[PDB]
RNA sequence: ACCUUAAGAUAUCAGAGGAAAGUCCUACUGAUCAAACAUGCGCUUCCAAUAGUAGAAGGACGUUAAGCAUUUAUCAUUGAACUGUUCAUUGAAGUCAUUGAUGCAAACUCCUUGGUCACACACACAUACGGCGCGGAAGGCGUGUUUGCUGACGUUUCCAUUCCCUUGUUUCAAUCAUUGGUUAAACUGAUUUUUGGGGCCCUUUGUUUCUUCUGCCUGGAGAAGUUUGACACCAAAUUCAAAUUGGUGUUAGGGGAGCUGGGGCCUUUCAAAA
């Protein structure tokens, strides 16, 4: 008697494909995805800090630090800090999931494009792609699109900038572009 | 709300110095 | 046994395993059986003297495996917890 | 007990290293629960001399059984 | 470190062991499961004495200093056929009282969650 | 049914 | 034979032999005795514990003097040159600076060496009863 | 090939390799500091990494990862060994470091935006096609 | 669509009883063993400067660093000169490295970890060293009670069944109140309300981290709540949000009153032997 620990459904004793059928379905394929999302989410959310050993400060150490000044502490309200934490977590997720693919768009008309960037006709990991999109075939030749500039392509996307520093940008561009 | 935004700028009003097509 | 079930849970993720001959292998783990037989896919082999090659698949007998290195995230697997609740299996 | 999952290697050329030094390549024909394997048209890779029309390999001395085909 | 005299391999769970293999390689990681006696180690780093420095261990400066090549490898399951003998090196992070406390905690939480699961799945 | 030897018996015995 | 007096020494070492070995290690780096553990220290009841004249230590667990410990030497001139070794730069054992001053009275072992270099012995053991 | 305008992918590979292999976590700072000054196409991603990674610092001593103690004490007027109440002082250090990063970002943004506006926006072809091709 | 099961057992010997020879059993009885839980030993080891800018343990998959010293970089065929050596040609394999590898050694930088506790700034000791402050960590040994592997689940026509303060802390004084002791006028001690002063802490970094809501540095605060419940967060798809279904967690720390398990010491009473 063996049961899945994710689905919690008790499964009549199996060892062959019956375990390769359960583990390849959907109630055991996405329900094992939600589990490890939560466990990895925790280790991201953990905020417990190291144990604090506070030693008795001496007079020579205290007098200099008392001489200088007192420092104000910035503090927010409950709703404000809730909103700020939500925003910061969302920003961290969005930046972490970001992948730069400028080189893939730049070589869109290369003579050997379909054999490298398509990622389905590659020679290393193509063996996996080789029941379930106008895919780019390997049989493309450079005669197709002899002149790329004939209005086919579009301008490169302008570089992104941080929104919290969006007033830093110069006000007016040097040249007048229509 | 995303932290990356495309930059936007104001045009310099097309005098003879700021024209990119000027050849004279 | 717990380790066999852990290796079973480690399916579909890149594991690295070293045989008793000295060789090393790493790649996607397609299937494993209760006797530690494993099938690696897109494996990158290191023969004992240092040379490195590549094969599509491999099926190594479990009697020769020295150890198997699974991804670190599997430490949080549900079958590693000691106190567990069972659904009271039917008749 | 449990038959090894080699139902996809049938009639496909494989290369398996006998013991720690020898390497034998042939066409797999069948297998047993001990991982005994019977492979036809063997050839001891080293020049390389063929073994025979029908050979069996004891599953004790097999280490790895990588396949030289599409799989 | 001192370890209780009546302490089988079941009591040394999350102790940081020192597992020795047949080929002179040691593994230094936290034990977290066993079975044929094939362990599961959390952060075990494998050590070995190179053949170039093995000659310094042979009987004869006064104090030997051996540079041991070590590899880092995580959450690895060993095989009992190769294991030769195991030694203990360090205690777990948590004290015994705190260990009992967290066990009672998880038992209470699990009992409550099981009761709620039954209550939901029946009605 | 115990070690694979019994299963191999229940094949070889029929084979002979 | 004159015993030295030491203050501001750590009281953590607990065990007397372990404390002696640690203090000897900090006194003499690369020492023949401190570097090699599991060596039985020479207990000179009435042999150098460490070279450059170090004969014995004498500590006490009494709560009255916790940090205090005493070092007894072989010869007075050896003890005087030990002061020149200090040369008024604060010797440090563990992390705390230690102050060093000559004891008001030499230790019992030093008294024995002075007496051999037996009435003084009997008087000392008789003094032990009255003050206890 | 580090100073390429489109060199974001190479630096991403380098940073992920450093973060995956290194455990001392000083080479990460020493490499992101260099990346901060190169006028790349995707400088914003690395500046966001820098801002988040400076925002997750938790104690005074880890500011020594950034620069030297003497440099911090002399230029930014931040004392690492400051003992007392360290919460507001660490917040002050974070504010000063973020101001310095903002000035760096001002310089790099001016450079990158000028380059893109003038030159890089007009170039459409970056690949060798054939000896029979004509370029505009 | 594939799957529906290895079988046994749950301390041990010895003694008394019950269903010739076993056979089983005894909220039977001894002895041993093992487990849990209490509880002790003058038991043993370990627990970081502030009188100061340190140190201990373990790392670095860290730098100096191309450090200082050695050592390595194919095989076959054919032609040519040559006294083995050099040049070219065909074929065969071929981890990257040579700023490598290996041997040796040192400095530096940085990470994690800890009672950075209380009383002390002390003249000890031969039986060598009051181990005669409170805790914590880890073992060794002894006693007591319960059990005879251990846990959920159902049934009971079983037993069960609590409150209160508090969430910077500590200390001094002014003052209010309560209570006891002596002469309710005086003095003295314990508890409490309000205000002020001193010290230390706030990295509590989402500014107390039990939850929500209000809120804060000229401050440490206010309201509601506490387990068949609430709260936080994750994932989706309906074509933003809300909705739901499925998941992972969190529900704490200290003090007090009752009620109760255990030890040490003292009193009384009872029984046996001396």
């Amino acid at each position: 008697k063996f049961y899945c620990d994710y689905c919690d459904t008790y499964l009549t004793h199996d060892s062959p494909s019956v375990r390769k059928t359960h583990c390849s379905g959907r109630k055991h394929k996405e329900n094992v995805k939600d589990y490890y999302r939560n466990k990895a989410r925790d280790i991201i959310n953990k905020h417990n800090h190291k144990r604090r050993h506070i030693g008795k400060r001496g007079r020579k150490e205290r007098e200099n630090s008392s001489q200088n000044e007192t420092l104000k502490v910035t503090c927010l309200s409950n709703k404000e800090k809730r909103h700020i934490m939500h925003v910061k977590k969302m920003n961290q997720k969005e930046l972490a999931q970001t992948s730069i693919d400028t080189l893939k768009l730049l070589y869109d008309g290369s003579p050997g494009y379909s054999k490298v960037f398509v990622d389905a006709n590659r020679f290393d990991i193509g063996d996996l792609v080789k029941r379930a999109q106008t895919s780019r075939s390997r049989d493309e030749t450079c005669e197709s699109n002899p002149f790329p500039r004939l209005n086919n392509p579009k301008k490169l996307e302008p570089p992104k900038i941080l929104s919290q520093w969006s007033n830093t940008i110069p006000k007016t561009s040097i040249f007048y572009s229509v | 709300m995303s932290q990356f935004i495309y930059p936007v700028q104001q045009q310099p009003s097309l005098n003879h110095f700021t024209d990119p097509n000027n050849t004279t | 046994g717990i380790p066999v079930k852990l290796l079973n849970e480690a399916q579909g993720h890149i594991v690295s395993l070293e045989l008793t001959t000295g060789a090393t292998y790493r790649g996607k783990l397609v299937e494993s059986e209760d006797s530690m037989n494993v099938q690696l896919r897109d494996v990158i082999a290191t023969e004992p003297q240092g040379a490195v090659t590549h094969m599509d698949q491999i099926f190594v007998r479990g009697s020769q495996i020295k150890f198997i290195v699974v991804p670190d995230l599997l430490k949080n697997a549900p079958l590693f917890k000691k106190n567990s609740s069972r659904p009271m299996p039917p008749i | 007990v449990s038959t090894p999952e080699l139902k996809k290697y049938m009639d496909k050329k494989i290369l398996l290293n006998i013991n720690g030094s020898r390497k034998v390549a042939g066409i797999l024909r069948g297998y047993d629960i001990f991982l005994n394997v019977v492979l036809d048209d063997a050839m001891e890779i080293n020049n390389n001399h063929q073994l025979g029309l029908q050979t069996v390999i004891r599953g004790n001395s097999i280490i790895s059984l990588e396949a030289l085909d599409a799989i | 470190i001192q370890v209780a005299h009546s302490s089988r391999l079941a009591n040394l769970i999350d102790y940081k062991l020192r597992v020795l293999t047949q080929d002179g390689r040691v593994y230094i990681g936290q034990l977290m499961a066993f079975d044929h006696m094939n362990l599961v180690l959390n952060e075990c780093i494998e050590e070995r004495v190179p053949k170039t420095q093995l000659d310094k261990l042979r009987p004869r400066g006064t104090t030997l200093n051996i540079k041991v090549e070590k590899r880092v490898l995580g959450l690895t399951i060993l095989r009992g056929e190769q294991i030769l003998s195991t030694v203990v090196e360090d205690k777990p992070l948590l004290s015994k009282k705190e260990r009992l406390v967290r066990d009672k905690k998880e038992k209470k939480q699990a009992q409550k969650q099981t009761k709620l699961r039954k209550e939901k799945e029946k009605k | 049914m115990s070690t694979p030897a019994a299963e191999q018996r229940k094949l070889v015995e029929q084979l002979m | 034979m004159s015993a030295l007096y030491f203050q501001n020494l750590p009281s953590r070492p607990a065990n007397k032999e372990n404390y002696t070995r640690l203090l000897l290690k900090h006194i003499n780096p690369n020492n023949k005795y401190a570097i090699n553990p599991s060596l039985p220290l020479p207990h000179n009841k009435l042999l150098l514990d460490d070279q450059m004249g170090l004969l014995e230590v004498s500590i006490s667990r009494s709560s009255k003097m916790t940090n205090q410990a005493f070092l007894t030497f072989v010869t007075q001139e050896e003890a005087d040159r030990f002061l020149e070794k200090y040369t008024t730069t604060a010797l440090k054992v563990q992390g705390r600076k230690v102050r060093m001053g000559k004891a008001r009275t030499n230790s019992l072992l030093g008294l024995s060496i002075e007496m051999q270099k037996y009435n003084l012995d009997i008087k000392k053991v008789l003094k032990a009863r009255k003050l206890k | 090939v580090g100073l390429h305008f489109f060199s974001g992918e190479f630096w991403d590979l380098y940073l992920e390799q450093i973060s995956s292999r290194c455990t001392s976590s000083k080479k990460y700072w020493n490499v992101l500091r260099k990346i901060l000054e190169i006028p790349l196409h995707s400088f914003s991603k690395f500046y966001a990494l820098w801002l988040q990674r400076i925002d997750d610092i938790m104690d005074l001593k880890q500011l020594s990862q950034l620069t030297s103690k003497d440099e911090l004490l002399k230029k930014l007027k931040i004392d690492i060994n400051y003992s007392g109440r360290k919460g507001p002082y660490l917040q002050d250090a974070k504010k000063k470091l973020k101001k310095i990063t903002k000035e760096m970002y001002m310089v790099v943004q001016y450079q990158v935006l000028e380059i893109y506006s003038i030159f890089e926006s007009k170039i459409y072809i970056n690949y060798y096609t054939s000896p029979e091709t004509l370029v505009s």
